[PDB]
RNA sequence: UGCCUGGCGGCCGUAGCGCGGUGGUCCCACCUGACCCCAUGCCGAACUCAGAAGUGAAACGCCGUAGCGCCGAUGGUAGUGUGGGGUCUCCCCAUGCGAGAGUAGGGAACUGCCAGGCA
RNA sequence: GCUCAACGGAUAAAAGGUACUCCGGGGAUAACAGGCUGAUACCGCCCAAGAGUUCAUAUCGACGGCGGUGUUUGGCACCUCGAUGUCGGCUCAUCACAUCCUGGGGCUGAAGUAGGUCCCAAGGGUAUGGCUGUUCGCCAUUUAAAGUGGUACGCGAGCUGGGUUUAGAACGUCGUGAGACAGUUCGGUCCCUAUCUGCCGUGGGCGCUGGAGAACUGAGGGGGGCUGCUCCUAGUACGAGA
RNA sequence: CCUCCUAAAGAGUAACGGAGGAGCACGAAGGUUGGCUAAUCCUGGUCGGACAUCAGGAGGUUAGUGCAAUGGCAUAAGCCA
RNA sequence: GGUUCUCCCCGAAAGCUAUUUAGGUAGCGCCUCGUGAAUUCAUCUCCGGGGGUAGAGCACUGUUUCGGCAAGGGGGUCAUCCCGACUUACCAACCCGAUGCAAACUGCGAAUACCGGAGAAUGUUAUCACGGGAGACACACGGCGGGUGCUAACGUCCGUCGUGAAGAGGGAAACAACCCAGACCGCCAGCUAAGGUCCCAAAGUCAUGGUUAAGUGGGAAACGAUGUGGGAAGGCCCAGACAGCGUCGAGUCGGCCUGCGCGGAAGAU
């Protein structure tokens, strides 16, 4: 007859906006994410929704770093 | 047990499936400090002798390139359902 | 007949049944009945085949069932249209790939294992083959 | 220049555990007391201060040792892009890419800066 | 200051009935039939637990397995909404064979008689009545038998119009009500002069090689093909008898 | 409106597909500084039991997160002032 | 519903979002015309990236079977003030070792795809922006990946490519959507594609080696069977095997793998 499902939320367009080696202007969003899947490295800020954004003009650099092998995003300015 | 073998020219999936589509099968000899030797074996010959439980326990001689390599049977990949051998690992004794 | 005692979810996507089996060796007993074909074994079929081979051995030796029917299969009732939600779970199946050892047996002669498994095989929708434990 | 110790890094398990040693001159640790500075939702346990009689017991560092964790080929297998084929619910062939698991094996980290002890 | 929640929010402010109906449209979309499908249905088969004194396989076939048909209930919405007339009956059929009878046969837990079951076989044959709109079904009484299906659930430009399904009316029921019910009840317009195809008959033309009158041959086609009972064989074979 | 899956390893992606949530809460549950580290079990211990609190050990986040799910979180985003 | 002369050039869409919207309409996407501008864009190679799919795996979340170990717990005597002690058709968690399974599992993890950079060659700027004009927002089938349905439907709903739509020609008997291939016009020239070459009907009654005896080819499964071909390996055998009746003098026996056939196989003009 009827079903109790049939709901879903709008897709949030998360994920990587600027990949490795891409030249960005300061302020450019590099990744939108839920929590810190990626962490802010050098010249990268972490917004209130865990958005990583460039704090300097330069090139995006993904790196695995530290004792937990966490993924950091940096900007090579 | 004495197995005759040739050095495999070609490796990979295509080469290996062509071997088995001609009643041969790939094998590998490794161990010691020499480089692994990738060999091809006659299927029916080896399948017949590996029926015996002695094949897997005792040292075997692979006559490859006319040279005697003493080996133990280390691993065998069997065909999933048919009574055939896909591959054997031999370790240099 | 076999069925998961619990599941996280009631209903499962149809899925596909590609690939060759994992669990291709007689790992427990001496003798095994192996799938050559591909398909679904229902819990009723697994039970029918189990009862056949068990009766053949006259409760002797030991029997393992290597497959478990953990996939729920839904059906729509008769005279209902398409849509209006997924159908109700009616039975459970194990997906079988070629090479899957279905049953194993120990503590009988080979002759009797072969007969017991022949009687079991006649209950199953998939082509099977008798297999023996290999040294490697 | 070597050996030891402390601090700060690189690196992030071949680097971690376990198990057997081993070190007190110096350093480190525990330690010794607390009207003090400061502290305990109680307690000088911790934090903190004033110290140097004692011990390396614990910890810590170092060394040894595969029982582990960890790393890990080769080959084969699985998958798969393109083209083609079949008996097309699934496969196969040509070509390119090629795991995961497992196997042999590796493996008891290595390294920069500064300071101090000793030789 | 908004459950403007029908959440891009027609108005500050809004429910129903129509079988008394009407228009514009749609096979974009249902009801019939066709189609695709074959879950379901029906019919085969495989395995053989077991029932059958004993004995799986005379007969039956648990648990399971594999098909076939298009054949029920359905699924889908492809054809038809500038109309593809519908249940049942009547008339007239025609095909399939999964055979009801009659014919041939194997096995039988087949003495005989008479069955059971399976195989072959489609030539022909294959009830009348009571009740009900019925098909069906039950019942009565026949029959060698009263086959099962397909054919637009064969057949309304062939008939009927009892049923379904307009407008009238009533009951039960639902509704405040209009009205409504795949509840019931009584009443209630069935058109077509056949062009073409087809079919049944019947002529005219020309042909068939000079014309004409007859008698033929037989390629080919069609029709037909059912069966009871009694007696004899013989109260024999068979049977303890019956 | 939110979360997951379907969704084919960027984004997005349908069905009367499969599962759950929201229409708030909070002047602290916000800011910052300083500090702290979980579940669970074993051994012992007034009442006290399977489970209270205490002590030690094992364990190492298997806890926690104002409320779904996912992704996060020890430098904690968790806990206290 | 209908919309009237001609030729030339380009050439869609049947999607998204919203809608008292759903066969309507609007913005965007896609078409056209114009203007303007960067190697602007595409292919390939190389380089920098993230990934969590396929596959795999089982530490985690769940599920699963077997074995071991056994904390405890039922089922019950003897005891019974309070207790205990043997004891089980026994049911058994944790842990340990083995085995699988997962869309909403992941201590792993491709191919592809995608984003960015660089470099050639090639391409009628193929790109982007702005402006004039639209149409379209019923799609269909086929391939691949899936949800749904019965891995039913010429079913339904997505993703992605192809074709039809809007595409003739050749092939598939006939047959939008399959295969080959993109028709500017003319030719009684030639070469090919898919597909074919005995006759209908253009081209081999072509060559060589095999298989089949079923008209299989030219419909149908489980399953059944000394059909028949090939391959590897055995048992027994002139110390006489196998079958028939010690005799008899040569092979015999039945599993394995595989090629092609056979039964299984009933429908209506
Ligand atoms: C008028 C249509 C009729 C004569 C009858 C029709 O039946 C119906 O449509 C049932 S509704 C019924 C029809 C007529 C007209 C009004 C009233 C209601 N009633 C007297 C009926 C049986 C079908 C169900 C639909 C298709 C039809 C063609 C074939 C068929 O069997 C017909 C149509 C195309 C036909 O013209
Ligand atoms: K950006
Ligand atoms: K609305
Ligand atoms: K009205
Ligand atoms: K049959
Ligand atoms: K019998
Ligand atoms: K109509
Ligand atoms: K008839
Ligand atoms: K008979
Ligand atoms: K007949
Ligand atoms: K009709
Ligand atoms: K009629
Ligand atoms: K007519
Ligand atoms: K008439
Ligand atoms: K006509
Ligand atoms: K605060
Ligand atoms: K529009
Ligand atoms: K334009
Ligand atoms: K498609
Ligand atoms: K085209
Ligand atoms: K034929
Ligand atoms: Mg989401
Ligand atoms: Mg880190
Ligand atoms: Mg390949
Ligand atoms: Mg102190
Ligand atoms: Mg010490
Ligand atoms: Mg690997
Ligand atoms: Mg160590
Ligand atoms: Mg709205
Ligand atoms: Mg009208
Ligand atoms: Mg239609
Ligand atoms: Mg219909
Ligand atoms: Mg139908
Ligand atoms: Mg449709
Ligand atoms: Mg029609
Ligand atoms: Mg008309
Ligand atoms: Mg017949
Ligand atoms: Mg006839
Ligand atoms: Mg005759
Ligand atoms: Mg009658
Ligand atoms: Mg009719
Ligand atoms: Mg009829
Ligand atoms: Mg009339
Ligand atoms: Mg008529
Ligand atoms: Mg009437
Ligand atoms: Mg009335
Ligand atoms: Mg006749
Ligand atoms: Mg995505
Ligand atoms: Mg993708
Ligand atoms: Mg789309
Ligand atoms: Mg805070
Ligand atoms: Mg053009
Ligand atoms: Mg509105
Ligand atoms: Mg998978
Ligand atoms: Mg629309
Ligand atoms: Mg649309
Ligand atoms: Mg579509
Ligand atoms: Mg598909
Ligand atoms: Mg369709
Ligand atoms: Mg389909
Ligand atoms: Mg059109
Ligand atoms: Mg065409
Ligand atoms: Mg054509
Ligand atoms: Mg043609
Ligand atoms: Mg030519
Ligand atoms: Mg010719
Ligand atoms: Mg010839
Ligand atoms: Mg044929
Ligand atoms: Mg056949």
């Amino acid at each position: 007859g009827s079903t109790r499902n049939g709901r879903d939320s709008e897709a949030k367009r998360l994920g990587v906006k600027r990949f490795g080696g891409e030249s960005v202007l300061a302020g450019s969003i590099i990744v939108r994410q839920r929590g810190t899947k990626f962490h802010a490295g050098a010249n990268v800020g972490c917004g209130r929704d865990h958005t990583l954004f460039a704090k300097a003009d330069g090139k995006v650099k993904f790196e695995v770093k530290g004792p937990k092998n966490r993924k950091f995003i940096s900007i090579e300015a | 047990f004495t197995i005759n073998a040739e050095v495999r020219k070609e490796q990979g999936k295509g080469a290996s499936r062509r071997l088995r589509a001609a009643n041969k099968f790939p094998a590998i000899i490794y161990g010691g400090k020499e480089a692994p030797l990738a060999i091809e074996l006659d299927h029916d010959k080896v399948m017949n002798m590996q029926a015996k439980a002695e094949f897997y326990s005792e040292v075997l001689t692979i006559v490859v390139d006319g040279k005697e390599i003493k080996v133990k049977a280390q691993d065998v990949q069997r065909h999933p359902y048919k009574p055939k051998l896909q591959h054997i690992d031999f370790v240099r004794a | 007949m076999l069925q998961p005692k619990r599941t996280k979810f009631r209903k499962m996507h149809k899925g596909r049944n590609r690939g060759l089996a994992q669990g291709t060796d007689v790992s427990f007993g001496s003798f095994g009945l192996k799938a050559v074909g591909r398909g679904r074994l229902t819990a009723r079929q697994i039970e029918a085949a189990r009862r056949a081979m068990t009766r053949a051995v006259k409760r002797q030796g030991k029997i393992w069932i290597r497959v478990f029917p953990d996939k729920p299969i839904t059906e729509k009732p008769l005279a209902v249209r398409m849509g209006k939600g997924k159908g109700n779970v009616e039975y459970w199946v194990a997906l079988i790939q070629p090479g899957k050892v279905l049953y194993e047996m120990d503590g009988v002669p080979e002759e009797l294992a072969r007969e017991a498994f022949k009687l079991a095989a006649a209950k199953l929708p998939i082509k099977t083959t008798f297999v023996t434990k290999t040294v490697m």
